[PDB]
């Protein structure tokens, strides 16, 4: 139990990571070991492409499941594959997307109709976890990059932050299909994600600029639009995407610059944050220690012993909530959307 | 603590010798400004406080230059002395020159060329003291840039194997890169007492070495040596010379390179555009200038009037003075003082010094036009070109393929007047 | 009108040799930042005034101005200097006109109205005044540290960003008695590692000290009470040319409606007008941003790294300065004050 | 860049994908896991009718108590064996 | 220590009062104590009225003090002063208004330069005293007053919050010259200052319509002018008044209402607070415990005892920061002026 929520505003963020597999528990499946360690040591790897790896995982773990002697298939599935999230959850918090796609296994389970034979009732399961992946995820994709490629116009000026799958594909497809256009590529502490995207993009011949969150008000007088690859639509409409993505929105407002995010339906959510430290991911604060535009490679910085020094705390958020009222569009495999039909979407599954 | 440096110009003097015939290479405009000052520049940061400029192609206008420069008044950094003597120095020759005369004091920088850098040699040269302070064997440390081993600006001469020990940084292998040669070869002997050693291909070689006093004389002995990568690092680690350590800085940070080939001069002057080498920027007016930076990376003095429906793209430098005509384009170019632009032109990845007069409807692209040239109208000219000291050209002429024009009595093709080759000024 | 003119480059040398190694200073980025650029244009002032030999005052003015013209020259984007020229010669101008006639209101009556020995060792007392802005120059942190126990109070959550010396001595001044906290966001790739050493040095204080990356500014924003920021100037429509990233701090601060708190000496505020941006945004290399060894990615993309950034002035609140605490809106009759409105184009 | 280093010696710890065993019934000249290791090789034509990646091997560099005794280093392992007091 | 700056956001606001003369000081004179207990007991009077009796007081002072022969007068009256200031801001904290004219008193102790018998030295004092009381405040309010009535036509219908003076005789005045208008009063808890205006209004036979705060939404869509009066005019342009103010102003420009502050030029202070809570004056608890329509009727409340219980906590601000952003014009003696233009008039004095 962790209950002690003191003055910090950040102390009731979960800070607790595992990063080796030095005593875990014996019941995990192997292949739930493998995407543990991917998930807590990887560093680009997308929201979407967490959701498609926990579903095919989680493939394995159910074909490989054999029903005990004391409960039927549907009773105990659903501990067995809790066990595997549990300790996937030690390894890294989990995402809206995946915390979707688990929501919709376990519901499949409870509905698995009894006269079922285990392995009719495994085979079933795995159809619709097929029929999840490539309908919610791929297809859903699919469409969003076409009906956001639409909306791209030649002479365009397209802003992007970070490493977005989606926004990647929708201006790799723009480039492809004969659009002519240019991209502004935002990038940021403490870790430059936008570097991999400048690579993905330069490597496809698209025409780039790179800057940093901070020259974002010199940058944004060339932007003529805005395209924002989200982790989360809340029901309030507000965007749940990464760290800076709310100042892109805000000084793309000040500038007249239409915000488009783009996010496949799978990844709306019920919850309402009002802001944003409520809900949110912590990064490892020794990130922030050593600065000089690189990752690892190493030099001793300034910030070193910080955990040592008292009133001295670094930490870096991973997310945050930008307003609903700074996002223009929402494009999903809905269509173009008011960001406020999010709720609506919902109840038509 | 009193610095000196060797710098020498008049090297690579052949390379550009279309140009280089009016002017010395030294004196060649990188990004309207002559390259001499990049190399001053770079050694005034460094803490030189003395000078030995190396020179024979018009070391008078040099000498010229450097009487009338920025670095012979009261204020300047150092004190710039220059060296006269017979033409196509190698740096072994002019080392062992400069051991007759006990010119060098302490450690010195030897640079060859033109160098354009902002890297602070100020802790290379501590590092390359203190390591002399325990161990006097220690006779040269090279300046080297880290990068990628494709890197643009790592060229030819820059494409190197080094082997440096990972905690002594002392180079015990260096190899230039050359086809043909598919292998690394070393001796195992270094292996029992140096044990965690780097095999570099990623280092761009800028050339850039501080030597010690010993060199001189060393130069003096072994009396073969030419080239400072060639023999003498060769001969250091092959034992030649048998108790010398020689060792690496990798710089990780700023920039360094050298000015010695037509296509570095173009890499180079377009990494100066690009903010690479701050503040040695064209918008820092360091000679007094009139530059701003623009978007796009675009350079404009004063007094410069650009005409409506003209489309200046981006990376490009014009110089003050300059007219450019109606519905012209000029894109990735540097353009120097009192150019005049025809209308409807197309100039892309060019290069035009001062007084340059360009007619209408022309195509020029890749090209290097000298000052005061002057180019007839519905003349076409292409990549590679290079038009030297005031050579005109009249109308319709196309102009192509790396030719070197030039109005004097040497080896390249062409000369001046109305329509030129064809239509030739001299028959050849 | 410049010192090109009317002078030589030797003469220039050899009788203002100040001159011309702050010129070379200036362009060499060795002197650097409103508060060395302050004190050593006010030193080569001091030799000006003390070298040149002039019989009118008039000599004397456009001799100064001229010197002026050329100092900022060198280094435009560091209005410190010029500011220090412009107040000397406000200086050199009223001490005249009381020396005129101890020999015994509105701009808009000008309109209706009557159309239509004085210059040398005054010197004397010009020099003695330039010493008054050096010491003035001094107690500019001081002078503001002490407001800080009328804005800074216990409990409360303050945003800053990058490094300054004024804003660290006005923090912990209050933080000697009241307990508080600070959440630094560093001025990457610029203000990086300054900012770092105030976050330390501000968490030695007993400040609670919190270091964020800038694209944390908006997440965190929601909690924090104020904004106290540093500026590099202060322009003449009481706009903010400011490090890079302040704007990221203002704009979020606006929305989230925290009052935003400025903190400078009177010596930044410059009657230049900001016809432009583009001319005042002063761009640093793209080392800071990316490295060179990233072959591919340089060769294939425009990489850009502005070191200034500019904040509208209806975005502050207040603005904590030595002679006190004042309405941007009051900007206007401060300059009016110190400055002659004729040397605002150097 | 390539970090070489003769202050490293085998720990005789191998861990293999499961073709490496279709690694070692076809192929084989092969020898003793060490001489196995080298002929990888993951560059030029290298023809010798691999199945399907790009092939890859990595190495681990501990800092304290792994090694093996094949020479006489069992005198100097067993007297590094004393952790122990009672 | 004598500080306590906690948890609470209301900690540092001095919360010490003199409610009685018990073991007063010996050295304070009889009419500042009579003022001390009027100051520290009266729901009836504010800065003006404060400060003027504050200034007769002290000419009374200076009257009835006696110079020692140790010393002369320009040393030790300045002390002696500062004695029964000293025990007046124990019984209540200085208005600002008081605060200007002690600075004023003070100065004018000083400059004086050792010249005068000291009968003469008392003579000038009360002079600026009395030209202090006639030129700032008395002059210069009948200046407000017709510089605000002008402002007044046919037709409207004029909000005032509470009881100003300042505002009463702009409106008795307004009607007396004859112009058709009608009042709104609006109230607020604990003490209801209003009904001393509605009662004061309709006996001057003015049309009157009196509601609560907590209408003000309602009875605004009536309104079509906001006077208000000020305790001080903050040097950003804010206004500081009483605590229901910035509500007043608020709602004001929400319906499109100009919002008039009437504000003597000495009332004006260098002092600038962002919020309404830094610079303030706590009144007694124990006022919000009556229930609401009358007060000090003795009526008990639920919350009677909330000194004994823990977490419960009665509050009652009297002061209130009101935006230069609301206030649409600032009406003193140098005329009507931008509310921003405060500390230019402060450099004219």
């Amino acid at each position: 139990i962790f209950e002690e929520k003191q003055v910090s505003i950040f102390s009731h963020l979960d800070w607790r990571r595992r990063r080796t597999t030095e005593n875990i528990p014996k019941d995990i499946h192997p292949a739930v070991i493998r995407l543990g360690l991917k998930l807590a040591n990887y560093k680009i790897f997308g929201s979407n492409q967490r959701c498609i790896d926990l579903l095919k995982t989680f493939k394995i773990v159910i074909q490989d499941y054999q029903t005990p002697y004391g409960t039927t298939l549907s009773r105990h599935l659903t501990t067995h594959i809790n066990s595997q999230i549990a300790y996937l959850v030690s390894t890294r918090p989990l995402s809206i997307s995946m915390g979707n796609a688990i929501r919709f296994l376990k519901l499949e389970i409870s509905v698995l109709d009894i006269d079922l034979t285990d392995d009719e009732g495994k085979e079933l399961l795995l159809e619709k976890i097929d029929s999840y992946i490539r309908d919610r995820i791929i297809i859903a994709g699919q469409v969003i990059v076409q009906a956001a490629t639409e909306k791209i116009q030649d002479g365009d000026v397209i802003l992007t932050y970070l490493h977005s799958s989606t926004v990647n594909d929708v201006l790799i497809h723009a480039k492809n299909v004969g659009k002519k256009f240019r991209v502004v590529v935002v990038d940021s502490r403490p870790e430059f994600e936008g570097r991999v995207c400048l690579k993905l993009l330069t490597e496809h011949g698209i025409e780039c600029t790179y800057v940093m969150i901070s020259a974002l008000s010199y940058i944004m007088q060339e932007v003529t639009k805005i395209f924002l690859g989200g982790h989360a639509m809340l029901s309030n409409g507000a965007l749940y995407s990464r760290a800076g993505t709310s100042l892109i929105s805000l000084l793309g407002h000040e500038s007249n610059v239409p915000v488009i995010a783009c996010c496949e339906s799978y990844k709306f959510t019920e919850r309402i944050q009002l802001d944003s430290l409520v809900y949110n991911e912590l990064a490892p604060g020794d990130q922030l220690v050593n600065m000089g535009v690189d990752d690892f490679e190493e030099k001793p910085g300034v910030l070193a012993n910080w955990k040592s020094v008292k009133n001295l705390k670094l930490l870096s958020l991973k997310y945050d909530v930008t307003p609903p009222r700074l996002i223009t569009v929402c494009v999903c495999e809905m269509g173009l959307l008011p960001s406020t039909s999010v709720p609506a979407i919902i109840n038509e599954f | 603590h009193a610095l000196q440096a060797i710098v020498l110009s008049d090297s690579y003097n052949y390379r550009f010798r279309p140009l280089t015939l009016d002017k010395p290479r030294c004196l060649l405009p990188l990004a309207n400004t002559p390259l001499i000052e990049y190399t001053f520049e770079f050694l005034a940061l460094a803490g030189v406080q003395e000078v030995y400029v190396f020179c024979c192609a018009h070391a008078g206008q040099i000498r010229e230059y450097i009487e009338k420069s920025k670095w012979n008044l009261p204020s300047s950094p150092f004190s710039v002395n220059t060296i006269v003597s017979r033409e196509s120095l190698s740096v072994g020759d002019a080392l062992r020159e400069l051991d007759s005369k006990q010119l060098i004091t302490s450690d010195f920088i030897l640079v060859s060329g033109d160098v354009v850098s902002n890297v602070p040699l100020n802790e290379v040269l501590k590092e390359h003291r203190k390591r002399r302070e325990d161990d006097k064997n220690a006779i040269m440390t090279m300046v080297v840039r880290e990068a990628s081993p494709f890197h643009r600006t790592r060229a030819r001469t820059e494409s190197s194997v080094f082997v440096i020990d990972k905690k002594t940084s002392q180079c015990v292998h260096y190899q230039a890169n050359e086809r043909g040669k598919h292998y690394v070869s070393m001796d195992p002997e270094i292996f029992n007492e140096h044990e965690e050693l780097e095999v570099r291909n990623d280092l761009i070689d800028c050339q850039i070495d501080i030597c010690s006093n010993d060199v001189p004389a060393l130069f003096t002995e072994n009396f073969d040596y030419q080239d400072i990568r060639k023999d003498f690092v060769y001969g250091v680690l092959t034992s030649d010379l048998l108790g010398k350590k020689i060792h690496c800085h990798v710089a990780k940070e700023n920039y360094a390179a050298r000015v010695r080939s037509l296509q570095t001069y173009d890499a180079i002057s377009k990494d100066v555009l690009s903010r690479w080498v701050y503040p040695f920027v064209p918008d820092s007016n360091l000679l007094n200038q009139t530059f701003s930076y623009q978007r796009h990376q675009i350079y404009k003095e004063e007094d410069v009037v650009l005409a409506r429906s003209c489309i200046i793209k981006a990376r490009t430098l014009i110089g003050a003075y300059t007219k450019v005509g109606d519905a012209s384009v000029v894109a990735n170019t540097i353009i120097g003082r009192n150019c005049t632009i025809g209308s409807n032109c197309s100039i892309d990845s060019a290069f035009l010094w001062e007084d340059v007069v360009i007619g209408d409807n022309c195509r020029i692209g890749k090209a290097i036009l000298a000052n005061s040239v002057k180019i007839g109208n519905n003349c076409s000219i292409e990549d590679g070109a290079i038009v030297a000291a005031g050579v005109v050209i009249g109308d319709n002429t196309i102009i192509e393929k790396n030719k070197r024009l030039t109005t004097f009595e040497s080896h390249s093709q062409g000369t001046l007047n109305d329509p030129s080759l064809v239509g030739i000024g001299g028959r050849g | 009108g410049p010192i090109s003119e009317f002078m030589s480059t030797i003469n220039v040398e050899h009788t203002y040799p100040a001159v011309s190694s702050l010129i070379a200073d200036l362009k060499s980025r060795k002197v650097q930042g409103p508060f060395a650029v302050a004190v050593e244009t006010a030193l080569v002032m001091r030799q000006v005034i003390s070298q040149t030999r002039w019989s009118t005052v008039d000599q004397l003015i456009d001799t100064v101005r001229a010197v002026g013209s050329t100092l900022v020259k060198a280094q435009p984007t560091e209005f410190s200097c010029g500011n220090i020229i412009r107040r000397i010669l406000r200086l050199i101008r009223e001490e005249y006109q009381e020396l005129l006639k101890t020999a015994d209101y509105s701009s808009m009556l000008n309109l209706l109205g009557r159309p239509t020995t004085g210059g040398m060792d005054m010197r004397a007392v010009i020099i003695s005044g330039i010493q008054d802005v050096i010491d003035e120059l001094d107690k500019i942190n001081t002078d503001i540290e002490v407001q800080s126990m009328d804005h800074l109070h216990s409990n409360e959550i303050i945003l800053t960003q990058g490094c300054s010396k004024t804003v660290e001595a006005f923090l912990r001044f209050a933080a000697k008695k009241r307990k508080f906290s600070v959440i630094v966001a560093e001025g990457f790739p610029n203000n990086q590692k300054g900012s770092h050493a105030m976050a330390k040095r501000l968490a030695q204080a007993g400040i609670d000290t919190t270091v964020i990356s800038d694209a944390t500014i908006f997440a965190i924003m929601s909690r924090v009470n104020k904004v106290i920021l540093g500026t590099h100037a202060i322009l003449g429509n009481g706009g903010l040319v400011t490090y890079s990233g302040a704007q990221l701090v203002a704009q979020a601060a606006r929305h989230h409606a925290t009052p935003v708190v400025v903190c400078s000496g009177i010596y930044k505020l410059s009657p230049v007008y900001p016809y432009d941006l583009e001319s005042i945004i002063q761009l640093s290399s793209p080392d800071k941003i990316m490295s060179f060894n990233e072959g591919d990615l340089i060769s294939r993309a425009e990489i850009l790294n502005p070191y200034y950034d500019y904040i509208p002035p209806d975005l502050v609140d207040l603005f904590i300065t030595n002679l006190g605490g004042y309405p941007p809106s009051y900007l206007y009759r401060i300059m009016n004050d110190t400055y002659d409105a004729s040397d605002t184009i150097l | 860049r390539v970090t070489l280093n003769t202050n490293l010696s085998d720990a005789h710890i191998f861990v293999f994908k499961h073709w490496v065993i279709d690694l070692i019934r076809e192929k084989e000249s092969i020898s003793s896991i060490r001489g196995d290791l080298i002929p990888y090789l993951v560059k030029c034509q290298y023809q010798k009718s691999f199945t399907v990646a790009l092939i890859a091997k990595d190495g681990i560099i501990c800092s304290r108590a792994n090694n093996l005794p094949n020479y006489f280093e069992l005198n100097k392992c067993i007297a590094k064996l004393t952790p122990e007091q009672r």
